[PDB]
């Protein structure tokens, strides 16, 4: 029951000790730069809020599909997941074309530290973002097959804390990386 | 397409007799087991949930790789004696770098590692009066991860070559361009798929401590061995993280070209041993904790005598958890770092040191005034009170920067954690499969080859080690290979005895381990509660019931079975037994870790669509073990009803109460 | 809870704006921006655990805010020190 | 612990005081580790189980005086550890230019893949696996790697100091008696790592640095260029003692560019 989502809790901890050390890397090699770009340069604001947006809306939309979660409406449930779940690949399809654009330029991780450590630091919590969604279309079909039962009542759970962590992982991604690297 | 596997094994170099051994021992096994049981050795160990079948297979793992490590440092060992006095030795410096390395990495991965991940699978459920671990799927999971990492290390040995780099693999010479060779990549894939799995056995352990301890048995009334694992499990959690995306970094460095840790492109290799050391201590200390437990046991155990500092030692291996993570940096000194942080780190190194000598005053005043039985486990007890004095003695003094300064790599720090590893978790390690052997196997393990064994192992240590001390002083470093100065060749050539005699006491083990087995009938421990005992573990059969407990003991006192056979309510046979909920075996592990090998060893060996299909193959079976939904039965009360009458008539055959 | 989600969807907008806004507009010395971002940075992750994670002292009989707390006592002391360690390093790696 | 080792017989000052500190820690550590271990064998036997003379007293687990002595003297030990410690380490700092009349001989020393090399900036030679210096003379290091991380280290005189491609570090060394002393790679850095084995004759007086750098001069080769630099950079292990009479005058710069571009 609840041993699930406290052990999913303790597993987000390990986690944060994960961005913990993408975040210190960045820190380290953010003026690793050789050459190439200086952050202020590539960053292009607008789109780190915009996409800030995207996934606070993401995080409402799981939270609304919790709260009908606890109501027992599977039909609203499975809603606000599908509207969840179009709010993170909206994100992430939106990562990899800002990824793409530095690719195809010689932007890319290999360039310079600075750029693998924003690669490192962006992809890896947009590999957790792309693996909460996969874990939320994966819900989804549970969740349609067999209701809201007591097993997926608890992944309903502890996805919630996933992809609220992420949330809190991207504001201190975009504060750190994004907004300090454009003073 | 193969990619670049090719076929250059190990042609050249007569290693293939120990590859054609390894494959010639897997037929034999292959017929042994052919020759007998295959579907009781999946059905119940291959694929098991309980804690106690996963425990055992974690130590036969750990047993099985000790002594691949143990012939990486018999062949050290004797490259060194012979490279001194000028001989050129039987190993050149490409397959030194590689036989060093892997001991390292087999050693503290895949030796130290599992036995102490399993004598908490097999101990601390039992002690905490818990049916299984919190996720015992996970736990499968997690001990599968750990063979992924072990067959893909001695795959290294085949097919390839391992790193030859170090057991950490320092960033510059690990890197693509000085290290081309797919050694770090065996090295990267098997640590990834090890992290991975001891991520997750403590997670499973940290819940289970914490949420499925038996009603009445509060936080300080539970066992010290439960409290350091604890510790331990929370030091997983808090670590293995940064190896995780330090070696992911690696990756990254070797496969997409970043600049991490290159030393041109505005990489900072520093940053790596800064990481890889953030790590490095916590897993030294992952080691170190449950040992302790295993001797905040054994002494009591064997001492007739109630565990001196219970708050004590729980407060000291808090404050060892807390220190861990502000110590690591006492492990590069000597790159370069200011006074300032040299001198803070050193200080933290030596204040992480009082605990540990509170924790040893605590065992040796349990000692004090008790009734101390030399069983085997009390002989390990007190040799590595003993040696661990000196190891911690010696570290201490590293600790100081100005005698890490010129002692940093020498022979002396090998000694300094040697000593606190052989006379640390390896003590400690023996000392708890003696221990807990009647209470995984019903055998009780022949108490004269354990004597042996024993001796064989403190005095060989002690003759293999000192002489590194000696070699620390006359300024050997580590990892010399060739050409030793023949300065050095008096102190090697006494090692070589030592790793001779430590060779010994392996042996005398594994004799133990025979007889033992062909004694079994004899020393049957019936009662299920051999030499004394204090905790809930030996409140059960000798080997426990697939539920370990019939009803959850009620655990109202701190040292609950002694109190419980004090008071005279040791054995006492329920009205009734319930209907219990138990997890179902489940092999999806076994598939989610053998697409593990493959997605490894496909990208050790660039083989790209291997690699996708192994990485898509463990997604999907992770995606089809989530959609699966019978994964529980409840045991019925005939089968609990035979085996507590089997049990309760066995003890009043014994003095019944 | 729906009244506490909406409340944080206010709360953290207006608290993702605000440091946006400075960012690209200036209109502060490059010190108060610093400060601004990272405060409200701060303020923004604790309203997401406290209300979008439920994160209370009561759950789990505690085991859940000390899991946070030891974790992020974790995390700062693995970044701060891996920063000031690394940053002395540098120093100390110059060519001066 | 050998009586004539190179650490507990040094022949260098930042060696005799690390020597000191070293059986300081040693002593002070022992006078609760000596007791430790006694008391494991004495306890043991004592007790036994089979001594019927004992006390045998169960269930005694807390004691007031016990648990204050057992958190008292390793608080106190570790307290006057730390002070030392302070002290030592903001004293034997390597980057510490050491305090002395002599002005320093400044060697920039380059690993190599499997070779030290040491360019003398203002006498102008050029070495491999070979440095020379007056005793009783500050010797200023400024270390530096070529391929991978190495530590330069002289058993004999003191700190060890990480070499590290594209970063400089500084180790002040100063001998305080003439001689040869060994000197090695105390980091791994490959196949031909048990072969960066160089030697430092701590020359008796100034007189003998110098017959020893105009034998240097008297070399056929020089260091002119960085691509005389790169030749010898190619991968070879038990490199000769080898001399280059001139050196180009930033070339430790250049090296160290190489890689911070
Ligand atoms: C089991 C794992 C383990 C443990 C528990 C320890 C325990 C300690 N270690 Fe070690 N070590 C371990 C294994 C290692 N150490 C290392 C490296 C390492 C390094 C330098 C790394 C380098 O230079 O490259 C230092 C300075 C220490 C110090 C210490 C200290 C101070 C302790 C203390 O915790 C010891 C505490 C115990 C003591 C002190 C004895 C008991 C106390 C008594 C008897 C009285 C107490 C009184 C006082 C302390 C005043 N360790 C390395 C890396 C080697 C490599 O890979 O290169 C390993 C593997
Ligand atoms: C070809 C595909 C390419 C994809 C590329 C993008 C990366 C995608 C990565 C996906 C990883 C897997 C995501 C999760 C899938 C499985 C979800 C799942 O099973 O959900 C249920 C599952 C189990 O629930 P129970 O009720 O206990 O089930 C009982 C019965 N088994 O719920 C859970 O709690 C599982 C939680 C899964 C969290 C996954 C987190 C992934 C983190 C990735 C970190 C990456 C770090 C960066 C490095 C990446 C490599 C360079
Ligand atoms: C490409 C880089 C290299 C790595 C590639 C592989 C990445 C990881 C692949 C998957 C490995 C993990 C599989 C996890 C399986 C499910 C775990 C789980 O949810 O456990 C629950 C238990 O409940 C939990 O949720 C467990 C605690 C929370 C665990 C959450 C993390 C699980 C692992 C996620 C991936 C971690 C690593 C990601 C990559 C990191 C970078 C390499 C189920 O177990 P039971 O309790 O027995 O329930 C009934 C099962 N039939
Ligand atoms: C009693 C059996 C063992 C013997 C005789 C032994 C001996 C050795 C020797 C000779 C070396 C090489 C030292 C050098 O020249 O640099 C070595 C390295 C090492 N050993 Fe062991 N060892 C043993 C068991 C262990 C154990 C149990 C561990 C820890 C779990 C361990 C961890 C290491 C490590 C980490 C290294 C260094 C690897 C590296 O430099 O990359 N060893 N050992
Ligand atoms: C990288 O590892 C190696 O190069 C080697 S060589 C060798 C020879 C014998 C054994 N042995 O008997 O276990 C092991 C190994 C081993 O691991
Ligand atoms: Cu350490």
């Amino acid at each position: 029951g609840g041993t699930k989502i406290f052990g999913f809790w303790i597993y987000l901890m390990s986690d944060c000790i994960l961005f913990s050390i993408l975040f210190a890397t960045y820190a380290v090699l953010v003026n690793g730069t050789a050459g190439g770009p200086t952050g202020k340069d590539i960053f292009e604001l607008p789109f780190v809020l915009v996409e800030t947006f995207l996934l606070l809306f993401s995080s409402i939309t799981y939270g609304m599909a919790a709260i009908a979660m606890y109501k027992n409406n599977k039909s609203q449930v499975i809603s606000w997941l599908a509207l969840t779940w179009l709010f993170g690949a909206g994100f992430i399809g939106m990562e990899i074309y800002e990824f793409h654009h530095l690719i195809v330029n010689g932007m890319g991780p290999d360039r310079s530290g600075f750029l693998s450590a924003f690669f490192a630091l962006v992809g890896t919590h947009g590999l957790h973002v792309t693996s909460g969604l996969i874990w939320m279309a994966v819900l989804m079909v549970q969740i349609a097959r067999r209701g809201l039962t007591s097993t997926n009542r608890t992944r309903i759970m502890c996805l919630s804390l996933f992809w609220h962590f992420l949330d809190v992982v991207w504001i201190c991604v975009f504060t750190v990386v994004y907004l300090m690297g454009a003073m | 397409k193969l990619s670049l596997d090719a076929v250059p094994f190990h042609e050249p170099i007569v290693m293939v007799t120990i590859a054609g051994i390894i494959l010639g021992g897997l037929a034999l096994v292959g017929l042994i087991t052919y020759f007998g049981k295959w579907t009781y050795l999946w059905k119940e160990w291959l694929t098991s949930v309980d804690h106690k079948r996963l425990g055992i297979m974690y130590i036969i793992v750990a047993i099985v790789m000790l002594l691949r490590g143990f012939a990486d440092a018999i062949m050290m060992r004797s490259q060194q004696a012979l490279a001194s006095a000028g001989e050129a030795g039987f190993l050149p410096p490409h397959h030194y770098d590689q036989i060093f390395t892997a001991h390292g990495v087999i050693m503290i991965f895949f030796v130290a590692m599992p036995f102490v991940i399993g004598l908490m699978n097999l101990v601390v459920p039992l002690q905490i009066g818990a049916r299984d671990v919190a996720f015992p799927f996970l736990n499968n999971l997690s001990f599968w991860f750990t063979v992924v990492g072990v067959i893909l290390v001695n795959v290294s040995l085949g097919v390839g070559e391992f790193a030859q780099t170090g057991w950490l693999a320092y960033p510059p010479l690990s890197g693509i361009e000085y290290s081309p060779g797919v050694g770090v990549d065996y090295w990267i894939w098997s640590l990834q798929l090890s992290g991975i799995g001891t991520t997750l056995t403590g997670i499973n352990f940290f819940v289970t401590i914490l949420k499925m301890r038996a009603p009445g048995m509060t936080m300080f009334k539970m066992p010290v061995f439960t409290w350091a694992s604890l510790c331990a499990n929370v030091l997983i959690i808090a670590s293995f993280p940064i190896l995780t995306v330090t070696v992911a970094l690696l990756t990254l460095d070797r496969y997409l070209g970043t600049h991490f840790f290159t030393n041109d492109m505005g990489g900072n290799m520093m940053m790596y041993i800064n990481l890889i050391w953030a790590w490095g201590h916590p897993e030294v200390y992952i080691l170190i904790l449950p040992v302790f437990g295993v001797f905040s046991e054994i002494a009591a155990t064997f001492s007739r005598k109630r565990l001196f500092g219970y708050t004590s030692l729980v407060w000291a291996t808090v404050c060892i958890t807390v220190l861990s993570f502000i110590v690591w940096l006492h492990h590069f000194f000597t790159m370069g770092a200011g006074a300032n942080v040299n001198a803070f780190f050193g200080i933290t190194t030596m204040i992480i040191a009082i605990p540990t000598g509170v924790k040893i005053f605590n065992w040796l005043f349990t000692m004090y005034q008790g009734r101390i039985v030399f069983h085997s486990a009390m002989l390990w007890t007190i040799g590595f009170i003993v040696t661990f004095s000196v190891g911690g003695m010696t570290g201490v003094l590293l600790a100081v920067p100005g005698a890490d300064f010129v002692l940093h790599n020498s022979l002396f720090l090998i000694a300094h954690f040697h000593n606190v590893i052989i006379g640390g978790v390896v003590f400690g390690c023996f000392a708890g499969m003696t221990y807990w052997w009647p209470k995984a196997f019903g055998f009780k393990l022949n108490e004269t080859w354990g004597k042996r064994a024993f001796w064989f192992w403190i005095i060989g240590f002690f003759v293999a080690f000192m002489p590194l001390y000696a070699l620390g002083f006359m300024g050997m470093t580590r990892r010399l290979s060739q050409q030793i100065d023949p300065q050095f060749h008096t102190m090697l050539m006494i090692a070589a005895s030592g790793a001779v005699l430590i060779a010994l006491g392996i042996l005398c083990l594994v004799i133990q381990m025979y007889v033992s087995i062909r004694d079994r009938d004899q020393n049957r421990d019936l009662t299920g509660d051999p030499w004394g005992g204090r905790t809930l573990e030996w409140a059960t059969s000798s080997p426990p019931p697939f539920y370990n407990f019939a009803v959850v003991p009620h655990v109202h006192e701190r040292d609950a079975f002694w109190e419980m056979k004090e008071k005279g309510e040791a054995y006492k046979k329920p009205d009734h037994y319930e209907e219990i909920h138990m997890p179902k075996n489940s092999g999806a592990g076994i598939v989610i870790a053998a697409f593990s090998t493959i997605f490894g060893f496909a990208m050790i060996w660039h083989i790209w669509w291997l690699a996708i299909v192994g990485f898509a193959g463990m997604i999907i079976t992770w995606i089809v073990k989530s959609f699966d939904e019978d994964v529980d039965y409840y045991v019925p009360v005939a089968e609990i009803e035979k085996l507590e009458n089997q049990h309760f008539d066995e003890i009043t055959k014994a003095g019944l109460k | 809870s729906v009244k506490t989600y909406m409340t944080g969807f206010i709360l953290s907008i207006i608290l993702t704006v605000i440091p946006f806004w400075m960012v690209m507009t200036g209109a502060a010395s490059p010190a108060v921006i610093l400060g601004t971002i990272l405060a409200m940075a701060v303020v923004q992750v604790l309203v997401h655990l406290v209300c979008f994670l439920h994160m209370n002292t009561k759950s789990d009989e505690g085991w859940n805010m000390t899991a946070f707390v030891f974790t992020v006592l974790i995390i700062a002391i693995l970044v701060v020190g891996s920063i000031w360690i690394m940053w002395n390093l540098n120093y100390n790696m110059m060519m001066h | 612990s050998g009586c004539n080792s190179a650490l507990l017989d040094p022949k260098g000052q930042i060696g005799l005081e690390q020597r000191s500190l070293i059986l300081t820690a040693f002593g002070l550590m022992l006078i609760v580790v000596i007791p430790a271990i006694l008391m494991a064998v004495g306890f043991a036997w004592k007790y036994r189980a089979s001594n019927k003379d004992a006390k045998y007293s169960p269930n005694w687990s807390h004691s007031n005086k016990v648990e204050a002595v057992v958190w008292t003297v390793p608080i106190l030990i570790i307290i006057f550890l730390a002070v030392l410690t302070w002290k030592t380490t903001h004293a034997l700092e390597p980057s510490k230019p050491l305090a002395h009349d002599e002005k320093p001989i400044t060697i920039e020393v380059v690993s190599m893949d499997w070779k030290w090399f040491f360019i003398y900036p203002e006498q102008g030679i050029a070495t491999v696996n070979e440095i020379a210096f007056p005793a009783n003379t500050p010797v200023y290091f400024k270390v530096t790697s070529n391929s991978v991380m190495n530590s330069f280290f002289i058993p004999r005189l003191g700190s060890q100091i990480y070499a590290m491609a594209g970063m400089q570090t500084r180790l002040h060394l100063i001998a305080n008696e003439p001689g040869t002393y060994d000197g090695i790679s105390a980091s791994y850095s490959g196949p031909g790592f048990s072969g960066m084995k160089f030697k430092a004759i701590a020359t008796p007086d100034r007189a003998a640095f110098d017959q020893w750098v105009a034998k240097a001069k008297q070399s056929p080769n020089t260091m002119s260029d960085m691509a005389a630099f790169e030749k010898l950079a190619a991968p070879s292990e038990y490199n000769q003692v080898e001399y280059f009479s001139n050196v180009k005058p930033d070339l430790f710069a250049d090296v160290i560019n190489k890689f911070m571009a």
